[PDB]
């Protein structure tokens, strides 16, 4: 429920978090979901990205009403320091 | 029942 916000600095062309979900997806409402946090992502956000935490935007970009495909694309298409605006699990 | 995991 509470909303949060973290930013990731990206290595290796990777946040270091593994994404389930979207509008045409089983998983859960539709919604974009953290399913993993690798320990590059854990020393990019400080520990503050969890699995489970919903995504819900990409620096500009709103994850609002995304297919898995646009989703993953908006994840993969930022650089340098990435800002995520997350919901807890 | 069946779901995709993608790393970014």
């Amino acid at each position: 429920g509470d909303i949060f916000e973290v930013e990731l600095a990206k290595n290796d062309n990777s946040l270091g978090i593994s994404v389930t979900g979207g509008v045409n997806t089983s998983v859960r409402h539709g919604g974009i979901y953290v399913k993993a946090v690798i320990p590059q992502g854990a020393a990019e956000s400080d520990g503050r990205i969890h699995k489970g935490d919903r995504v819900l935007a990409v620096n500009g970009v709103s994850l609002e009403g995304a297919t898995h495909k646009q989703a993953v694309e908006t994840l993969r298409n930022t650089g340098q320091v990435v800002h995520l605006l997350l919901e807890k699990g | 029942g069946s779901y995709l995991v993608t790393s970014v």
